[PDB]
């Protein structure tokens, strides 16, 4: 109805056709999209809502979609997962307070926040040992290292999800060795590549410094850990290390990649993650893993079928045919002579000819193709009009035999 | 054709008494003692401290027993005497650790001795009386 | 709307946009995280439909250059694609607009640039239109 312009008639307006369409949410379950399988199933589960009811996302889930606020306060449409619902609850109970009220509320609600992060969100509370909520000040160095490995090393692929996270863990082990060493000594982790099997490196480090296995973190090392959790030249840590004024930043930063990398989420659970999807477009996102070619060809072929039926009598012989389709901006024997004042556009329009064929492209296409690159049309630059140029065309009516000859004064 | 070494950082310990396995502890006192004493009439010291010419109990013990400070003792004396202070934040790069109290320059635990031990020893213990400490 | 066909007999929904780009008037917009994948961009372009590589998944010119090189190595000769940049990310624009200019000067098949989350000012838009050497400019008014 938007292609034909009839969409506006219901509003008592003249038809207003449009030039094209874009489909975002619709192709989020395409076979070639990197979205994780469980995320594709969650997207498909979203039933959607008709346009007249979409605005019921600011207040509650509708069609599986809700509206939450980003770091800057901009609205975002996301799937109403457990993590997103926690996001919304925090938006309306913590983040909307004034700066002076924020800290006491975090202190008063600390246990609830920690439980909710550990249960529902893609960034859990870091200081949690065997299900028991703690604080960095109440964990041993071995426990910190083990939690780092648990949250940063992927066992399925047996690798560190990000090399920067391996650098983080290696730096922490290096600070452990610094704290419990008693004199000049060689570091046990000479290269961070030794962390590629983290358990062995941890066992080595904490065998050489057994005291660190039953001693809580030094206050100076708590500060160091939290400072290196803020290193801009590193991927944001996948956890919340502390509750303080920066809790919103710790909670919301880097929130979109987890849906395509569920192997690096706590339990490979989509419900912890954040997925962007539209309330109204969700009504058509049903079939999982349908190739993008199929989805786009389906839309285009439906348009062609409807147009054929409505405006061509279901007769494809009615369709006009050109040699090639494209290159059109939205805005038998001849002789041509160039001058200083000749305008380039009309000169090239005359040289190209009225029919769409090789001559047309030769004289009107703005770019040609190299091995894979696009470069300015050499033919046009060679035929750029200037005083003295004389162009002779013969057989312009039979493209297969047309010959365009350019003559210029040489030696008189 | 075109190693990494680790420096020590001070880790001050409280030095609670070492508790040994019950078997060894039982081998010390007479076997008849079990149940013999009214433990509500036995007095025990559970904590102690001091402020003296050599700082706390820890630093005074180190000077009394060994005649010299360890890295922990030197760092504690530097902190007590105000030579060094703790900093955590921007210093442009982010820094967490000790800094010089007068110049705010960073200080590593390894360098604390070389920077401050002569001053620490010169201004501790029995020494010439300093009018600045006793109202002129 | 109209229907047209070429010598192969392929039918096109003829439209001002489709007439310009020689391809169906349907495109995949820049989406972070989905269009960040160079595999998905190449797959959509090899299917015959316009797509914008999302610049919101990249944090340096080197990384985006590697992603564009991957897309180029995957798409067939003669194909092209677009780039989407966020206007509320001053850093991205600072490192991305010069990158697009350099790549276009190299002849990279970047057909267009789309600006999301804001419309530039007339002066910036003029800078883009003149310098970047693109076929057309995409804007997303709100």
């Amino acid at each position: 109805p938007y292609l034909t312009g009839e969409w506006s008639t219901k509003f008592d307006y003249p038809p207003m056709p449009f030039d094209g369409f874009l489909f975002g949410s619709r192709v989020m379950i395409a076979k070639e999209v990197k979205t994780s399988p469980d995320a594709k199933k969650c997207i498909a589960a979203c039933t959607g809502v008709p346009d007249d009811k979409w605005e019921q996302t600011y207040k509650k889930p509708t069609g599986g979609i809700v509206t939450v606020r980003s770091e800057m306060g901009e609205p975002i449409h996301k799937i109403a997962t457990r993590g997103v619902m926690l996001w919304k609850e925090f938006d309306e109970t913590i983040f909307n307070l004034p700066k002076n009220k924020l800290v006491p509320t975090l202190e008063a609600k600390r246990d609830y926040i920690i439980s909710r992060l550990n249960a529902d969100f893609q960034k859990p509370w870091f200081a949690t040992v065997n299900g028991q909520a703690r604080d960095l000040a109440t964990m041993t160095y071995e426990e910190v290292a083990k939690r780092l490995v648990e949250l940063m090393f992927i066992r399925s692929t047996n690798s560190w999800f990000d090399v920067t996270w391996r650098t983080f863990t290696g730096d922490f082990l290096r600070r452990v060795e610094e704290r419990f060493t008693k004199s000049k000594t060689l570091s046990l982790i000479q290269s961070y590549s030794l962390l590629d099997k983290p358990d062995e490196a941890i066992e080595k480090v904490f065998n050489a410094y057994p005291a660190a296995r039953e001693q809580f973190l030094n206050a100076q090392d708590i500060d160091h850990f939290l400072s290196m959790c803020q290193n801009p030249m590193q991927k944001p840590v996948p956890f919340v290390p502390v509750l303080d004024r920066r809790f919103e930043i710790f909670f919301k930063k880097d929130s979109l990649w987890q849906s395509e990398h569920l192997e690096a989420v706590v339990d490979q659970d989509v419900q912890r993650t954040c997925i962007l999807h539209g309330p109204v477009a969700a009504q058509f996102t049903k079939v999982i893993d349908e190739p993008i070619k199929s989805i786009m060809d389906g839309i285009h072929d439906g348009h062609i079928k409807k147009l054929l039926h409505q405006y061509y009598g279901d007769d494809e012989s009615k369709i006009p045919a050109v040699e090639y389709f494209g290159g059109e901006s939205p805005v038998d024997s001849a002789v041509f002579k160039a001058t200083s004042s000749t305008d380039e556009e009309s000169w090239f329009k005359a040289l190209a000819g009225s029919e769409i064929n090789w001559r047309h492209a030769s004289f009107l296409c703005s770019f040609i193709t190299q091995d894979k690159m696009f470069v300015s049309n050499p033919i046009r630059k060679v035929f750029k009009p200037s005083q003295g140029m004389v162009v002779e065309i013969s057989n312009g009516n039979t493209s297969s035999k047309t010959v365009v000859t350019l003559s210029e004064p040489v030696q008189g | 054709n075109g190693q990494v070494e680790i420096q020590p950082r001070a880790n001050i310990q409280l030095d609670f008494p070492e508790l040994k396995p019950y078997k060894q502890v039982k081998q010390i006192a007479p076997a008849e003692l079990e149940g013999l004493l009214d433990l509500e009439r036995v007095i025990v010291v559970t904590g102690f401290a001091e402020v003296g010419p050599w700082g706390s109990a820890r630093t005074r013990w180190e000077m009394e027993a060994f005649g010299e400070f360890s890295l922990e003792g030197c760092v504690e004396m530097a902190w007590i005497m105000g030579f060094i202070s703790y900093h955590n934040g921007n210093l442009g790069r982010p820094y967490t650790g000790w800094v010089d109290s007068k110049t705010k320059e960073p200080v590593d635990d390894k360098d604390v001795k070389a920077k401050y031990e002569t001053s620490i020893l010169e201004h501790s213990g029995i020494r010439l009386i300093e009018p600045e400490l006793f109202n002129g | 709307p109209k229907l047209i066909k070429n010598k192969s007999g392929k039918i096109f929904v003829e439209t001002k946009f489709s007439k310009l780009i020689g391809r169906p008037p349907l495109l995949v917009p820049g989406m972070t995280p989905c269009t960040v994948s160079p595999d998905f961009v190449a797959a959509t372009t090899n299917a015959g439909y316009t797509i914008e590589l999302a610049g919101g998944g990249y944090f340096s010119a080197a990384g985006m250059t590697a992603a564009i090189d991957s897309v180029v190595s995957q798409i067939e000769k003669g194909s092209t694609f677009g780039i989407n940049l966020i206007y509320v990310n001053p850093f991205m624009l600072q490192w991305g607009i010069p990158l697009i200019k350099e790549l276009r000067s190299k002849g990279y098949p970047i057909q267009f640039l789309t600006i999301g989350a804001g419309v530039p000012s007339l002066e910036v838009a003029s800078e883009y239109i003149e310098t970047l050497g693109l076929k057309y400019l995409g804007l997303k008014p709100g």
